[PDB]
RNA sequence: UGGAGAGUUUGAUCCUGGCUCAGGGUGAACGCUGGCGGCGUGCCUAAGACAUGCAAGUCGUGCGGGCCGCGGGGUUUUACUCCGUGGUCAGCGGCGGACGGGUGAGUAACGCGUGGGUGACCUACCCGGAAGAGGGGGACAACCCGGGGAAACUCGGGCUAAUCCCCCAUGUGGACCCGCCCCUUGGGGUGUGUCCAAAGGGCUUUGCCCGCUUCCGGAUGGGCCCGCGUCCCAUCAGCUAGUUGGUGGGGUAAUGGCCCACCAAGGCGACGACGGGUAGCCGGUCUGAGAGGAUGGCCGGCCACAGGGGCACUGAGACACGGGCCCCACUCCUACGGGAGGCAGCAGUUAGGAAUCUUCCGCAAUGGGCGCAAGCCUGACGGAGCGACGCCGCUUGGAGGAAGAAGCCCUUCGGGGUGUAAACUCCUGAACCCGGGACGAAACCCCCGACGAGGGGACUGACGGUACCGGGGUAAUAGCGCCGGCCAACUCCGUGCCAGCAGCCGCGGUAAUACGGAGGGCGCGAGCGUUACCCGGAUUCACUGGGCGUAAAGGGCGUGUAGGCGGCCUGGGGCGUCCCAUGUGAAAGACCACGGCUCAACCGUGGGGGAGCGUGGGAUACGCUCAGGCUAGACG
RNA sequence: AGGGGCGUAGUUCAAUUGGUAGAGCACCGGUCUCCAAAACCGGGUGUUGGGAGUUCGAGUCUCUCCGCCCCUGCCA
């Protein structure tokens, strides 16, 4: 089913993921359905994570199954936090 | 890598007295003060009328020999200067000047550029705190270059920082003689560098 | 040398044989109905045709004919059958065919 | 479906010799089938093997002939002792001679003469007479002929007893024992030389194979040091230049070896090397250990007629074939101003000019053969080129 | 924000015109030479043949057994061994093996690009909503026993469990025939008549968690159809019987001659049908002032194939790379009756070739499948290795140091050159040495709170004792091409149309800046040359941007088919055309700004272009079209 | 690795009568010319594939090597 995972970009020994709502089957770095954010696992910049608030939620409210370590980031971005 | 070899030999060939030694190339024997003619077995013979090509080739060689850069690197800068906005003439010179190893020489520290290179390469220099050993490092505006602490005692940093008592630096670079510093205030201009080189004639060399 | 793929082949032959039969039934049972629907056997026609129609939606339950494949087979039966009865002979027992 | 090889008992290289059509080739097929009962898992040289109860074995069954010398002579240098075969039907025939005198020239220590074809024409003298002519022939070539384990027995019969039923323990044949007599008495008398595994790697090449699915394999007896998978080596000699690669396979008698030490015919798959790219006369060694050379000076001694050699001498500009290891390359002779008439029995120091580059190295010995006879022998002095 | 030309036809000149060169590029290969690192990248040929090992499994929280170690001995002892609980070998059942990974053989085609259509369709798992889950019967494995067999495995009798199978009911609802209303290709509503549902599993148990069933909608992914676009030969000109249409059927999820009866004679073609050759297409890439030209390797999308060829089964999906059946070729085993396999998966071999890598380490990260979860599997992937194959960075030293050693080379025998070069003196300290030593990893999970939000806690690193930092620390690699002109760089000797050079013009016949060496010089440098191919220069296929009297080029001349082109005034249309809005134009790449690895190369974030084509709205000069009028063309 | 063949001037070929090496094309000097071609004078121009062995002497008869062709060999 549709999901919300991380597609690896950057280069060797320099990971730079792109948080996206692709489709389960797509290859990891294949054609995705929509970019909603990115994540710099080495926080080598005062912005190692950004996410589309309105959008992440949209996809969630329609069947997008967040990846394990993916959700971890959506959460930290304040996706679920309903107050 | 970089040239490495008889240098006043180039001071000669090119016609214009070049400074590739700092101290000597400044005395009564830069060779251009003894044999102001090309090297080799001929050198002092009837110089035929230089072909339009020769002229440019020489002009370009002159410029690139001053900074002791390799043709590869040298070209890239030029090509790089083209794409960028503004007269390629100046821009090129600018970039050329922003070269750390050279910025060092420009601020004292090093008597020559061949020496200035070994300094940057062996550590002794610093950029906004951390140290850079890449001669090709490109210094931007607002950056302060400085000798390393462990270096501040070396027998050379002294003399070379000593002769800097008085001698002012380019209107695009400041200098704290006591606290081995220096800032790249502004990007140097065609004028500021009284170089014995015709840029808009070197730009011609890279066409046909 | 081998794999638990086999578990799928064996499993394959089995259910291949399951709906293989469920299928041929609907067939022999669909003809038997029309084979009468034109004789005039109005009553026992719908009787059988009503049986056939069951077995059809039956296979549809599982991976035999799922959806429309069943719907269609029906339309064509409750079509050919009726189209043969009105070939002289009112529809006796209510049967499946909607009056 | 391959199987590993585990070490414990010492290794040793042997190989039957003797006159053609005597017994060598079959007794070998005998010794093998024999030591395979009490030991579970057992025109061109045939490296084959059998393991007793005290040591591991190689064994070379060289064809032998005034035609296949070259092939033969090689295998000799690679062994620590030969099983000189002799037939009770004929005796010390010419080939038997040739082989011994040759087995001597190529170094080689001790011999274990096996009197095959004993089961034929019963004679009081014959059997006992032979033991004489041999010891007379062995010393006639300065061998310890008056003290060389002389076992007697008929191999042919020994073998045919094995084809009936595989398993056959000690002496269950007044026959299957003279073999156990030679086989047993063989691991005796002929010791175990000093194998130095401290020196840099170097293994001359005997035969080269192209193992389907794996690549080119180079077989030879490691002359010093050791090699395991992942070891870098150099193929030095006979080529444009010395090609370098890494070893990715080492095996003992068709079996996965772990670290093949010095003194053991091991095969080695070489990383990415085509077959026409590796041949004999080459040597696999440690990077930097030894280089390719053409010209050199050597302290050669020229045998006198008496000992085979020439009997007329040779002047400067002579073209013989020099043997370094598994090789035999030709070369011109050009030396000192004078030393011209260098007739038989001299210790001159000339200069060779081989037409094919071979892994020379000051300290290495060699031999010279011209006209079907070892005209001389010596050692590499100083290297010119 | 973007355009350079030169050599060569002549005694000389101008023109025409071909040839050749300087530029950039490449998955390269070959020669000479070769120190370090980072990031890329590496069978272009035989879609040849391939040893071996691995590349796809997972659930006992679906079910019944075998078997091993242990709670307590059913009885009172090892009896009908209940069951306790964690294991393990299959079996049954389920979800995944249709993804991910490889290749470019085929294919000139709705294959692909692009924009649309589907009132002609499907979509497992994932969300949202509705209503349910009540009765009942049965089978086959496994296991016990018997049997044939070399093996792979196979046959027979008989127990048995389920979320396996079947019958009945409930009918929220859905399917089908007919009638009706709306609607318009088969969509939506309604009435009457038939037909159709479902499975229990774990708990911390009138409640949860995981499932099950029928329906509706969302998502995502797809099928089918359509307009326009997509190479060479016309020395290939006519092609067509399921052929083109129809009617009724079969078939499919669905349209369709997709398939089949029967009927009708059509359908296609110089706007290039049919046939032959070649080729996967695209985003892009190289070049180019641009327009173009060339190309389609790595990365991303689509298609096609899985030894050659045909076929169906299971299934939400395959006519299925590590599933099945059959034929064929080839490889191997055989107890000769039948057996086994398919690297265009990773790695490795061999053959072919000018030529293209380790049978490496790890699931730590990202991603996938199954699982409540723990977790298992993952040659996807993250890494390391080999190769100057490429791009970027770095080193082989720095400052002193003679009207200037030697050696070698010239020499008008005074001297000039190599040359500050060396030596020598100081100075720094690539390597190496000792010490410290990561980022990538915070979630699954546990705990407080409701296992929600939020807060807290624990484990986990293949690369690697690597990067990087500190301290110590030795002067420590240089080659290749070229020097007649084009084209930067000249002298001596040898050679004597020889030997040889040569991209073009051309050099060599006894004073050769052209051959070979030397001295010297120029160019570039861990490289430098060579060959091959593409663009450029070549306005030399000329749309931009050419030509035909004599340079190559006017058809031998009429008449005329298709086609192209079309005077003056006015009005309708608004197809071309032009304008505005809007949808599309994926990502990466390119460009620009700023950042992150000490720089750069690489890399991230953001920003701006954009023809095409769909839609709605508008303009009407010109073109077109319709209509009316005109007489300057033309005809009478 | 082992069999069997071939190898003579620059080039095609001679002495299977074992006594130094000979023929045509070709080439090299001389006259001549700027240098050739032509004409005229005059010249064998050889690692008999190498190196050894017999022989008083070897192209020839023996060996052992080199390169090339051809036939078989060859999974640690
Ligand atoms: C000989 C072939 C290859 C050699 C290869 C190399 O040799 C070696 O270099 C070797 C190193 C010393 C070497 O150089 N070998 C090279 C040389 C070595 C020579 C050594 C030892 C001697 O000493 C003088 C030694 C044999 C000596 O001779 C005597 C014999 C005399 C015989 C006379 C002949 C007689 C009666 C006879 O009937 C006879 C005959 O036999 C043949 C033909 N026709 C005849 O009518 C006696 O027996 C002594 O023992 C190494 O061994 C290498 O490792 C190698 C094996 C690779
Ligand atoms: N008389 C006899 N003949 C034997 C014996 N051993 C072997 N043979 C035979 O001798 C012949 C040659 O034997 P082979 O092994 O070929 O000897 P090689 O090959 O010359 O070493 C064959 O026929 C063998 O069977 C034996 O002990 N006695
Ligand atoms: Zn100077």
């Amino acid at each position: 089913m549709v999901k919300i995972r991380l597609a690896r970009f950057g280069s060797k020994h320099n990971p730079h993921y792109r948080i996206v709502v692709t489709d389960a089957r797509r290859k990891r770095d294949g054609k995705y359905i929509e970019k909603i954010g990115y994540y710099d696992p080495r926080k080598t910049t005062p912005d190692w994570l950004k996410v589309d608030v309105e959008r992440a939620r949209y996809w969630l409210s329609v069947g997008a199954q967040p990846t394990d370590t993916a959700r971890r980031l959506l959460r930290q971005a304040g996706v679920f936090r309903q107050e | 890598g970089r040239y490495i070899g008889p240098v006043c030999r180039l001071c000669r060939r090119e016609g214009v007295k070049l400074y590739l030694k700092g101290e000597r190339c400044y005395s009564p024997k830069c060779a251009m003060e003894r044999r102001p003619y090309p090297p080799g077995q001929h050198g002092q013979k009837r110089a035929r009328r230089p072909s339009d090509y020769a002229v440019r080739l020489r002009e370009k060689q002159k410029l690139r020999r001053i900074y002791g850069i390799s043709e590869r690197q040298f070209r890239n800068l030029f090509e790089e200067a083209s794409k960028k906005k503004g007269v390629t003439g100046s821009v090129f010179l600018g970039l050329l000047e922003s070269r750390l190893d050279n910025v060092v020489y420009r601020l004292g520290f090093a008597v020559s550029r061949r020496q200035a290179r070994q300094l940057v390469r062996h550590g002794h220099i610093t950029v906004n705190g951390r140290r850079v050993d890449l001669p090709s490092y490109r210094v931007r505006p607002g950056d302060e270059i400085a000798v390393a602490e462990k270096s501040r005692n070396l027998e050379l940093i002294r003399q070379n920082l000593e002769a800097m008592k008085g001698r002012k630096v380019g209107p695009w670079l400041s200098l704290d003689v006591e606290g081995m510093k220096g800032k790249f205030l502004r990007l140097p201009d065609r004028e500021d560098l009284a170089l014995p080189v015709n840029e808009q004639l070197v730009i011609e060399f890279y066409s046909r | 040398r081998n794999l638990s793929a086999l578990k799928r082949h064996r499993q394959s032959l089995k259910r291949r044989l399951r709906n293989k039969a469920k299928k041929s039934a609907i067939k022999t049972l669909s003809k038997k109905a029309i084979q009468l629907a034109q004789e005039g056997k109005a009553e026992e026609a719908l009787k059988i045709m009503r049986k056939a129609e069951s077995l059809i939606d039956k296979a549809a339950k599982g991976s035999t004919l799922h959806k429309n494949a069943a719907a269609r087979r029906k339309s064509r039966l409750m079509r050919k059958v009726r189209q043969l009865l009105e070939a002289a002979g009112a529809p006796l027992i209510g049967g499946g065919l909607s009056a | 479906a391959k199987g590993e090889f585990v070490r414990t008992k010492p290794h040793v290289n042997v190989g039957t010799i003797g006159h053609v059509d005597h017994g060598k080739t079959t007794l070998t097929a005998a010794l093998t089938y024999v030591a395979a009962a009490e030991n579970p898992n057992v025109i061109n040289t045939a490296h084959v093997e059998y393991e007793t109860a005290k040591r591991h074995y190689s064994h070379v069954d060289c064809p032998g002939h005034a035609d296949y010398i070259k092939n033969m002579i090689t295998g000799a240098a690679q062994m620590d002792g030969a099983i000189l075969v002799v037939s009770a039907a004929d005796g010390p025939m010419p080939q038997t001679r040739e082989h011994i005198l040759l087995a001597r020239q190529v170094g080689v220590p001790y011999i274990v003469v096996f009197m095959n074809k004993v089961d034929m024409v019963d004679d009081p003298e014959l059997l006992d007479l032979v033991e004489m002519e041999v010891r007379d022939l062995l010393n006639q070539y300065e061998f310890p002929g008056d003290e060389v384990p002389v076992i007697r027995g008929s191999a042919l019969l020994a073998l045919e007893q094995m084809h009936r039923n595989p398993k056959t323990r000690r002496g269950e044949n007044e026959w299957v024992d003279k073999i156990w007599e030679l086989l047993d008495a063989i691991d005796e008398y002929i010791p175990t030389p000093v194998r130095d595994v401290d020196k840099p790697f170097l293994m001359p090449v005997e035969d080269v194979f192209t193992i389907t699915g794996r690549g080119t394999v180079a077989t030879g007896r490691i002359e010093r040091g050791k090699v395991k998978v992942g070891d870098e080596v150099e193929i030095v000699g006979l080529a444009p230049e010395t090609r370098r690669t890494v070893v990715t396979g080492v095996e003992m008698h068709r079996k996965t070896l772990q670290e093949g030490i010095a003194g053991d015919n091991v095969g080695v798959l070489l990383r990415g090397v085509s077959r026409e790219e590796v041949e004999r006369g080459q040597v696999l060694a440690k990077p930097g250990s030894i280089t390719p050379h053409t010209k050199f000076e050597a302290s050669v001694y020229v045998l006198k007629k008496e000992e085979g050699g020439r009997h007329t001498g040779f002047f400067s500009g002579y073209r013989p074939q020099f043997y370094f290891r598994t090789t035999d390359v030709t070369g011109v002779v050009q030396l000192p101003p004078g030393v011209e008439m260098v007739m038989p029995g001299d210790n001159v120091t000339f200069t060779v000019e081989l037409i094919k580059p071979v892994a020379l190295e000051e300290g290495l010995r060699f031999a010279i053969r011209e006209g079907g006879r070892t005209v001389g022998a010596g050692v590499v002095t100083k290297i010119l080129e």
